[PDB]
């Protein structure tokens, strides 16, 4: 019996609105927890985030970026 | 208002989680009613750290069982 | 090896939550998986104490916009 969280659809301006876009724009990487990375956001929240995640928040693409290549040490 | 990220917990200032969609990029957002009335829009992430218990009541109340 | 219940926080011990039930009575159960392989059955109530990211990971895995 599987379970499942069902929410109904709602226009996104019904959100938006009321949603400061900066929040988590990402400023660093701070450390590696497994497959995921602990980013600082702007707001000043820290969080783990997904590798294949990271590019769903503002910088976090850029910032992976240079994180990869300093982990491969090609910097 | 913004929202209060000096504080460490949000749950005892959040009345609710309103809705949680999800935006194009696949990437989640809550819009929280605040016990002060104000409103305001988070992505998920946010939530989970500042009052995730208040995300779990909402979730818990749109379980459905097959 | 039972659960360390006087420990405030389990997220960094465990897995993931692999299901919820309901049992008849109404009571809410989760399933989670350690990070060390072994299972356990806890009421919902002690999960959002210990480990509530746990249980927001799962839940969002599977939400349903209709």
């Amino acid at each position: 019996s599987l379970c499942k969280i069902v929410v109904r659809r709602e226009p996104l301006d019904v959100l938006l609105p009321y949603y400061d876009a900066s929040e988590t724009t990402v400023q660093k990487i701070l450390h590696e927890n497994d497959s995921t990375l602990s980013v600082k956001f702007l707001a000043g929240v820290e969080a783990l985030i997904k590798k294949d995640e990271l590019d769903k928040y503002k910088n976090g693409k850029a910032c992976l970026r240079v994180w990869l290549k300093h982990k491969s040490g090609k910097r | 208002m913004k929202p209060p990220f000096q504080k460490k917990s949000w749950e005892d200032l959040v009345d609710c989680v309103k809705t949680v969609q999800q935006l194009d990029n696949g990437k989640l957002i809550a819009k929280i009613k605040w016990k002060n009335g104000y409103v305001s829009t988070h992505d998920n992430i946010i939530i989970h750290q500042k009052c995730p218990l208040k995300i779990i009541e909402y979730y818990e109340a749109h379980i459905k069982f097959t």
